[PDB]
RNA sequence: GACCCCAGAAAAGGUGUUGGUUGAUAUAGACAGCAGGACGGUGGCCAUGGAAGUCGGAAUCCGCUAAGGAGUGUGUAACA
């Protein structure tokens, strides 16, 4: 029963963000390259899916 | 107290879209407190109330009897707020002084209740006898030897049947 | 073709400034592109109403100004979100008629509020499924007649604060005014004058 | 059943063609070599994009026709089914063999055909793309995407020939004022001045 | 390519005095000092008047990566007399959809208890840094004050309560319960 | 509020309807019409554009008027059964002919555009019936 | 990482850094940020159970304009 003005606080935490599509790092909803050398910094990112 | 009236609103639409009109041949379906034909408390500690039982030892406290406890329940609910200090009655959030007032159902409802309530889980044994005895409620044996959660039961129960 | 829009915009202005003598310099407030096409058509008849760049003025302005002087007057004043309004007609007309054709601009959510509204104590009028809306607002309402009722005044938005989400869409529902604004005139420019 | 192109990846054999002494080779997987509008003229299309290899290796008839396929996609969703015409320039004429292994061993070892690849050099062009000059942009990504199906490294060139033709972009038009080029159908003539006069007196007429 | 020079220079108020020892800066303000020494990074650091208070901050001979710390270290010595005139004070908003979270102040807002997070019966029991002190704001139901004066400090503690109420082998989209930073603000608010 | 406020518009055109129609979906709003009432909206209304009929009506407490406002594609398709350039003139009369304009030609302009659902070479060398309208 | 034979590596990637090529914008105010607008015909046509810019097939216009695609994405059964 979380209202809306703390839901979107939690989900700036939790869901507004980017994933690498080769090592499924949570990055900045911003992110243009992923901060992992094990991916090699890759520019292959995807939102981070919504349970919407 | 919002979320009393959050439920009594939800079942009042409900009842007024699929149901039929007021001028219906049953006539009025919309619940309120005020009328008391919505009751509060708990099942399983064996304990609930209505707003006839309030103003029953509101009145007491103070046929005719009948009417003094009717018009007591349009008292108890809604947005009209209780002065505690002033001990009277009020339209506005605000005194005259300035401060806010709490609600009526809040203020001398659900406070003997919370006061009850915490009380018997704080364990504050002098504060639950002189709220028993204010309370003017009956403690029989086997009972009042149990304390914490258990003792908040048998006390509920009896205050509110 | 952006050489050309400029070089188009750069035309324009000088001959506009050279037709009419008389003019008003006007700062929009938050107003629509509606909220502009609802004042061009209420001067369409007798005046034009030009904006763009300020720098796309002041450099068309320092242009012409050894062609016609007395234009420098306007140049230490082109700030902001401004435009002219070019008129043949006395100030006072054109002021109050631009006073009287104001919007009610609805309120939009994430948007500053100027003015304090609060919701009177009366029948909406809707039916009894927005009730939803009200419970986010917490407002205690209650059904009668078969439609939403308000029990009690709500002191709704306050002045000088962010309008939410919840507020703007119960504001767009009962269709009630909210804060309203148009274009306000920052001076004026009578054959070389400054006023208020 | 296809051996990974890494066993035929290079040029190590003499050519092995098609030929009288070579039968039962199967045929090539590629069967197409022009897509799109081949009937557009001449100066409808005169922009001209290729692929261009940098190393002397074999490419299988197997990924000319992946790569013909991956680039006539692109081209088809970013200009339309007639906005473009494709011609690969490699046609797979050399027989690559299997010596198939369950006699036993290296015994009697030269193998049966197995299938065909084209031999490229270094700077050959595999496959061009000829559109207007409003669809650069996606010629390159089309001959860029067409890469990923073949084994080295490839270039993208954007030549300065008009088109499909031998001639330059920038002395076409005027010879075609000048009756030097005739168009005729996708490409042109190429007429000299020598010659019997009747075939001038054609032209100018 | 290595720059001849970078330089940058940050302007201290009246109110707040700067003194170097070396690449030490000790900023004394209102509200308390500070210390922060920069000896990992080679920067010439020099006051510049006695009228006006400009700190400046020289690179000479930099590389791509070395030209990067002469905003750093400028940037951090804002946020240095930031903390001593106005502080740091980072609310925090704790979420949740169905038990309540119990926060404690224990001594002097030193220690912070977290009772009923997602309804478990472990007490998570969180330590403030040195110089940051925590409460309960009486302005909101459900809201941490965290101030100080070294943003480094006080950031560090609202992410040691953030990151302690954490949920674990569930969907993080669905169970949103937590304390989270609502807002990165100042005290004396000016 | 005239006593009434039915202003809610109404998306079917052609045929009756009737049943089939959304107006059994949104005759509560006014509860006067039901079937009856929406069979004799429809009844003057099959006529003068039998397509999509984006059309808005007033309540008299039992009978409706329905107004139809003058959409392009609706008086288009409904003036086809070729240039036609007076009989689009003639439609652009009776119009709301707000548009925003500063001319009457501008408004020919918009319906010329609008009828290219080739009819934009009008539209560049225009210059007949520039004042015509008015 | 570190020297012929030679004793281990590829395609493909990198907003790590370095150099180079070509192009574009910009004091007629670039870029990035913060802040306003993002309109009418028109809920354009054909599609359908509903597709209103945003499942799709074609079209791709005009006026007001400083500018606003009969639409880049999120979203809705469609709207919003
Ligand atoms: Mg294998
Ligand atoms: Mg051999
Ligand atoms: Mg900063
Ligand atoms: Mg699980
Ligand atoms: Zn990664």
């Amino acid at each position: 029963i979380i209202e809306p003005s703390l839901r979107q606080l939690a989900q700036k935490y939790n869901c507004d963000k980017m994933i690498c599509r080769k090592c499924y790092a949570r990055l900045h909803p911003r992110a243009v390259n992923c901060r992992k050398k094990k991916c090699g910094h890759t520019n292959n990112l995807r939102p981070k899916k919504k349970v919407k | 107290y919002q979320t009393f009236q959050r439920i009594v609103e939800n079942v009042n639409v409900i009842i007024s879209t699929y149901g039929e009109g007021e001028s219906g041949p049953m006539g009025n379906i919309m619940i309120d407190p005020v009328l008391g034909t919505v009751g509060f408390g708990s099942g399983l500690h064996g304990w609930a109330f209505t707003l006839k039982q309030f103003a029953e030892m509101y009145v007491a406290k103070f046929a005719e009897r009948a009417k003094k406890v009717e018009d007591m329940m349009k008292k108890l609910w809604g947005d009209r707020y209780f002065d505690p200090a002033n001990g009277k009655f009020s339209k506005s959030a605000t005194s005259p002084e300035g401060k806010k007032l709490p609600r009526t159902f809040c203020q001398l409802i659900l406070d003997p209740i919370f006061k009850v309530f915490d009380a018997i889980m704080n364990f504050k044994k002098e504060e639950t006898a002189k709220l028993i005895e204010k309370l003017d409620i009956k403690l029989d044996s086997e009972d009042k030897d149990k304390e914490g959660k258990p003792l908040l039961k048998a006390v509920m129960r009896r205050w509110l049947p | 073709d952006r050489a050309t829009w400029k070089s188009n915009y750069f035309l324009k202005i000088i001959q506009l400034l050279d037709d009419y003598p008389k003019c008003f310099i006007v700062g929009a407030d938050n107003v629509g592109s509606k909220q502009m096409q609802q004042i061009r058509m209420s001067l369409r008849g007798k005046a034009v109403v030009l904006m763009g760049k300020n720098t796309m003025m002041r450099k068309a302005i320092r242009g012409h100004l050894e062609n016609n002087p007395a234009l420098e007057k306007l140049l230490p004043h082109i700030r902001g979100n401004v435009g002219f309004v070019f008129t043949k007609e006395d100030l006072t007309e054109i002021r109050d008629m631009l006073l009287a054709n104001k919007v009610p601009a609805a309120a939009r959510a994430g948007a500053i509020a100027p003015c304090e509204v609060t919701v009177p104590a009366q029948n909406t009028g809707l039916g009894p499924e927005k009730t939803s809306f009200f419970q986010a607002l917490g407002i205690t309402t209650k059904i009668s007649r078969g439609t939403i009722e308000i029990l009690s005044d709500v002191q709704l938005i306050k002045t000088g604060d962010k309008v939410g989400a919840s507020e703007a869409t119960l504001l767009n529902m009962l269709n009630i005014s909210p804060f309203s604004f148009g274009l306000v005139i920052q001076q004026v420019f009578d054959n070389g004058s400054i006023y208020n | 059943g296809r051996r990974p192109a890494r066993c035929y990846r290079y040029c190590k054999n003499k050519p092995y063609p098609k030929s009288r002494f070579c039968r039962g080779v199967p045929d090539a997987k590629i069967r197409i070599f022009d897509l799109g509008r081949k009937k557009a003229k001449v100066d409808e299309f005169p922009l001209g994009g290729h692929m261009v290899s940098d190393e002397y290796e074999q490419l299988s008839s197997e990924a000319l026709e992946a790569a013909r396929i991956c680039a006539n996609k692109y081209m088809v969703k970013s200009c339309g089914r007639d906005g473009f015409h494709m011609r690969v320039r490699l046609h797979p004429f050399h027989v690559i063999r299997i010596n198939k292994m369950l006699q036993t061993g290296m015994r009697g070892a030269f193998g049966k055909p197995q299938g065909t690849v084209a031999r490229v050099h270094i700077g050959q062009v595999i496959m061009s793309i000829r559109t207007k000059l409003q669809n650069e942009e996606h010629v390159i990504e089309a001959l860029r995407r067409a890469k990923f199906k073949f084994p080295g490294r490839q270039k993208i060139h954007i030549s300065k020939k008009w088109g499909f033709t031998k001639f330059n972009a920038d002395e076409f038009e005027d010879m075609v004022a000048k009756k030097c080029l005739i168009p005729d159908g996708c490409g042109v003539k190429y007429v000299p001045s020598h010659g019997p006069l009747d075939k001038w007196r054609v032209l100018h007429s | 390519m290595k720059t001849i020079l970078s330089n940058q220079t940050v302007d201290i108020p009246e109110n707040v005095d700067i003194t170097l020892k070396g690449r030490t800066v000790i900023v004394k303000g209102p509200r308390g000092t500070l210390r922060r020494d920069f000896n990992h990074i080679n920067v010439e650091l020099s006051l510049l008047g006695k009228k006006k208070k400009r700190l400046r901050v020289d690179k000479w001979w930099g590389n791509r990566k070395e030209l990067a710390t002469v905003r750093t270290i400028c940037s951090h010595v804002q946020n240095m007399i930031k903390g001593v005139t106005l502080g740091f004070r980072y609310k925090m908003r704790s979420v949740y959809a169905h038990f309540p979270i119990n926060v404690v102040i224990q001594e002097n807002g030193s220690l912070v208890e977290i009772r009923n997070f997602l309804g478990e019966k472990y007490i998570r029991r969180v330590r403030m840094r040195p110089g940051v002190a925590c409460s309960v704001s009486q302005a909101q139901k459900d809201e941490l004050i965290l101030e100080g004066n070294d943003i480094e400090l006080v950031s560090n503690s609202a992410a040691l309560i953030q990151q302690a109420t954490t949920v674990k082998n569930k969907d993080i989209r669905k169970f949103l319960d937590g304390i989270y930073v609502s807002e990165k603000g100042t005290v004396q608010q000016a | 509020p005239n006593e009434i406020k039915v202003v809610y518009l109404r998306c079917t055109g052609g045929e009756v309807g009737a049943t089939s129609a959304l107006a059994p979906k949104i005759g509560p709003l006014g509860l006067s019409p039901k079937k009856v009432g929406d069979d004799i909206a429809k009844a003057t209304g099959d006529w003068k554009g039998l397509r999509i009929t984006v059309k808005l009506t007033i309540q008299n407490r039992q009978a409706q008027i329905e107004v139809v406002p003058s959409a392009s594609a609706l008086i288009i398709k409904a003036l086809k059964e070729i240039t036609f350039d007076e009989i689009v003139n003639i439609a652009r009369q009776m119009r709301h002919r707000s548009l925003a304009r500063e001319l009457s030609g501008t408004i020919k302009e918009i319906l010329g555009t609008a009828q290219s659902v080739h009819p934009h070479d009008i539209i560049d060398d225009i210059n007949s019936g520039a004042v015509e309208c008015p």
